[PDB]
């Protein structure tokens, strides 16, 4: 993944 | 193998009142109805997203989806391209993931 949000 | 994503973030505080998450949970999925009847979900995020990639279309790039959180991977069980998932809640608000493309 080049980005992976925050949960 | 791998699915290409793209996310918006509609946020939720701490201990969130029942306002704040029906709110938010309406603007989300408004957001999911929108996304599914033809919207361009890159330019719903940069409009609406409050997440640090917003201006960038919410953009993941290409991955391995059990790396996700649970709560994603769980929701992208059987996906196909162009699908929409969520609202999906979570301690920050309420995540919209779209699958770009598979490979």
């Amino acid at each position: 993944w080049e980005y992976i949000p925050n949960v | 193998t791998e699915l290409n994503l793209s996310h918006i973030l509609i946020p939720l505080p701490e201990n969130p009142t029942s306002d704040q998450v029906n709110e938010a949970e309406s603007q989300a999925r408004a957001i999911v109805d929108q996304a599914r009847n033809g919207a361009d979900f890159g330019k719903l995020a940069i409009a609406h997203s409050a997440d640090q990639q917003a201006l960038n279309g919410g953009q993941m790039g290409w991955g391995r989806i059990q790396e996700l959180p649970g709560i994603f991977a769980q929701a992208l069980s059987t996906a196909k391209k162009g699908d929409i998932v969520g609202p999906i809640r979570s301690g920050v608000g309420f995540h919209i993931l779209k699958v770009n493309d598979l490979r």
